[PDB]
């Protein structure tokens, strides 16, 4: 699971 | 000293609120009787939460501090329409009601914490259902222990006519807004977690906002609820939202959320991965775990761009879904590796950007 | 291999109930057992102590055989499906297909033969009774059962059966209760005592409605049948209390009061009494009952309440948690407090009844 | 503070 930016 | 005595069911509710926040003198409720008026006050140190009581009965005016919830549980414990009388008396008050009678330990009232004087900078009312709306459409969204602080709490945004609430926990964002018809300056606070949701339970039709550089108060009825304000600089929602996306899909909400909810079932416990594949007109969602067990949903939608496969933490679809009570949803793609944006389809007021797996 | 095709709406509430047993650990423990055989589906959850199981008529073609499927998986499946969904399931591989509409899913198995199998025994006490009957003997004395007492006798309830009246049991050492209620045929003398997650699950199969409920106990076992529904335990080993000899020897002290009067009176003074220890203090005089709390705070609550007693004075200590739980059981407009000295067990009981006895022993 | 049965 990504994170934003 | 201070005296006065009310019915219970004038207690409960203020007592009850008051209490929502909650050293010893923390576990109190600051009792003032003055101006024909009780306050009652709850305190955790970064926010309070202020009662008033009319007192239409001899009262004298004074002040102490007691046990929260052993003052509630008494008043809730008596019957029925009960006449509570207090009052103070050395290092107890002495609550009675009938042939009840109870004496309860105090802690002085000066003692009891406040919150240092501040100046509002921004004001405006607006309806208690907007707060609501605003806050149930994204609180789900808010980080929970991050030490990230800056997203342990709920972005309020005042701009043009519009207040916008946003919350993300670096993986989800949601972010609402709704017009007020005012023209208000533009300026942006985080609200801590705890203070989201104690404002969120004093909704409960006009409610009054004050908002200083650290300090944030709601005026609600006989209320008025003050907290700090968390220290940091929030996300930019402007940039979160994806760039342009090209790829629309329209389906119901209910339909969606259930095909969604089966297929959950069958997923990854800790990660909760599915897959989305979309066709014209179709969606296959898909999931399977290290069991090998694997479920498969087809529906119907509106569907017309390109075919793609896209992964999604479920729990953060599932989320999104239940905080959108519509008919019918958007959801809005770009490729398999950008986030998407999901939308009610009648109504741009909230959106939901989540990031894919 | 089996396959087999289905409305769920027949299979919400079976496999709901036997599921009841089922924190996971053996894996075949959280499965459950499937078996088409005779025109009929059958479903057995277990946890090696206890086991459920139910059977569904199949009025759709079917093919003889048997598996296991995780529980919980299968039932949060059937319960996620739509209202009249027609459930159809086969084997291929190891694993079951599940079909309905364009929703499936494809379950991991456990081979039949592996299923934990509770051994063969013989019924030698066979009775009928109302199913609101088990649930008043339950739910009268299922609060004194101990947690989780050394004595393992003591985590688990007496069911006695007595000429034509089947009782409970239930104490922790510091207070009892005890039930019994005719079921109109005359039965044989026995005890046994039902663990504690045995009770729980036999209440849980009582639906509430029409359907009488078949008991039959054995010398380590029990079975209860309802509809299409059959619950077994094991019995705990040992020897319970009697009952007769925990029951004051003679009160000789009467006090009638009103139950929720008494109730809340107590529930009151129980929040400025000890955390830990919650000692109340009772004062008996003519007519009048003063119920008083205290703690280390130095807090203290103070309750009169008009009574109807002409016995002596007396004052006598009790944990007000004890007595709340009698309260809460005896949902009845009258109590019964029959005391004998400040050092002595009183006898609690609904004033118009003598169905249900409770003792308490003073602090 | 709180005595068993026997």
């Amino acid at each position: 699971q990504l994170n934003l930016f | 000293h201070m005296k006065f005595t009310v019915e219970r069911e004038h207690l409960l509710k203020p007592l009850q609120q008051v209490s929502g926040p909650l050293l010893p003198i923390l576990g109190n409720l600051l009792l003032q009787v003055a101006d024909g008026t009780l306050s009652l006050t709850g305190t955790d140190l970064e926010m309070e939460m202020v009662a008033r009581v009319a007192l239409v009965q001899p009262h004298e005016p004074g002040a102490t501090t007691v046990p929260a919830r052993k003052f509630f549980d008494i008043c809730r414990g008596l019957p029925e329409g009960a006449e509570i009388a207090v009052q103070l008396e050395g290092e107890r008050m002495l609550v009675r009601s009938g042939r009840s009678r109870f004496s309860l330990s105090t802690l002085p009232a000066a003692d009891f914490p406040n919150l240092d004087d501040w100046q509002s900078e921004v004001e405006f009312t607006l309806p208690q259902a907007t707060m609501k709306r605003l806050i149930e459409a994204t609180q789900f969204s808010m980080a929970h222990q991050d030490v990230r602080y800056y997203l342990n709490g709920m972005l309020f945004e005042t701009e043009g006519e519009e207040l916008r609430t946003v919350a993300t926990d670096g993986h989800r964002l949601a972010v609402c807004s709704m017009p007020i018809g005012q023209s208000l300056p533009s300026h942006s606070v985080i609200v801590p977690r705890k203070g989201v949701i104690e404002l969120m339970r004093m909704l409960d039709n006009p409610l009054r906002v004050q908002i200083g550089s650290n300090n944030i108060r709601a005026h609600v009825g006989d209320f008025i609820f003050t907290s700090k304000l968390v220290d940091g600089r929030f996300p930019d929602y402007r940039r979160v939202l994806p760039k342009n996306p090209d790829k629309h899909l329209e389906a119901g909400c209910d339909l969606l959320k259930q095909a969604f909810a089966r297929a959950a079932i069958l997923s990854n416990e800790k990660f909760r991965g599915v897959r989305l594949y979309v066709s014209e007109n179709q969606l296959k969602i898909t999931a399977n775990n290290p069991e090998q067990e694997e479920a498969e949903e087809i529906l119907d939608v509106t569907y017309s761009g390109a075919e793609m496969e896209i992964g999604f933490n479920v729990s953060y679809v599932l989320d999104v879904l239940n905080a959108l009570k519509c008919e019918n949803v958007r959801m809005m793609l770009t490729d398999s590796v950008s986030s998407v944006q999901i939308e009610d389809a009648a109504s741009q007021s909230a959106a939901y950007v989540v990031m894919p797996m």
